[PDB]
């Protein structure tokens, strides 16, 4: 759903 | 008073907005370039946002104890505060000489034409200008800007939370030690009222919120003003 916000809180 | 967890709390807030704030400004060449002449400002500021909303996330990882929620409470607290925080941080490039955000350039000082040429209306700029001259008047110690943003961030009351306990925990951790530090660091006259003035500014980020939810709503239904946004600025704001 929020990929881009995913990777960038990993 | 000041626990030594609480100044532990400060040092770690400092650090993580010092590696994630740049006040040379430098990466602002990258951005599409700056059109004042149609929404002419549009790709500039919109990379602009997009380009904050990653220090954003950057910063949030760093705060104590954000990292013990689940993966969609990060995202929730993450998606709603985004543009409260890029609101507070900009307050550090705010200047009341002639009520822009100087950035270092001529090309990067930005006024309220230039905020109206990405498409929004006074409905939102004039509440905004408003709020930066209030948050600027108020003259915050470092310590107080970073915890402000932080607490921002860990609000359990934001839509979609699921571990709202967990969330008032953490914020809560926050807040102690917020008016911990302004009755032990804060000189009076400076001090007076701090934290109730400081949590006001938190409920006018909530009013500044849904206006520019609903101009970014407006602006991004016409497709050929959502072909100028980012997929980041997509994810976050809405598609
Ligand atoms: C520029 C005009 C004043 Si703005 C006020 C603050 C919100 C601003 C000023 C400085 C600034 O960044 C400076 C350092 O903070 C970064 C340094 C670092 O982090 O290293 C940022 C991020 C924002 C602004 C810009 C765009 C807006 O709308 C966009 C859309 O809604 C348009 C559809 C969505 C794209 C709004 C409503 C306001």
């Amino acid at each position: 759903n929020h990929p881009m916000l995913m990777n960038l809180l990993k | 008073k000041l626990s030594e967890e609480q100044q532990h709390i400060i040092a770690i807030l400092l650090d993580a907005h010092h590696k994630t704030y740049d006040p040379t400004y430098a990466d602002f060449r990258d951005f599409r370039p700056p059109v004042r002449m149609p929404l002419s400002m549009l790709p500039h500021l919109a990379d602009l946002v997009s380009y904050s909303i990653q220090k954003v996330i950057g910063f949030a990882k760093m705060i104590p104890g954000f990292r013990d929620l689940t993966s969609d409470d990060q995202i929730v607290l993450l998606k709603s505060s985004a543009i409260e925080v890029i609101m507070l941080r900009s307050n550090q490039s705010f200047t009341m000489d002639d009520m822009s955000w100087d950035c270092g350039s001529q090309d990067y000082k930005y006024d309220v034409t230039d905020v109206s040429k990405a498409g929004h209306t006074l409905e939102l700029i004039e509440p905004l200008i408003k709020f930066q001259v209030g948050l600027k008047k108020l003259n915050l110690h470092e310590e107080e800007h970073v915890l402000l943003m932080a607490i921002c961030i860990v609000s359990p009351d934001r839509p979609g939370v699921q571990d709202a306990k967990l969330v008032e925990a953490i914020q809560d951790r926050l807040s102690n030690t917020l008016q911990t530090y302004i009755r032990c660091r804060h000189p009076p006259p400076g001090s007076h009222q701090l934290y109730a003035k400081m949590i006001q500014k938190l409920a006018d980020l909530r009013s500044l919120n849904e206006e520019h939810s609903k101009q970014y709503r407006s602006l991004s239904f016409q497709p050929e003003n959502s072909m100028k946004l980012t997929p980041l600025v997509l994810e976050v704001f809405g598609n």
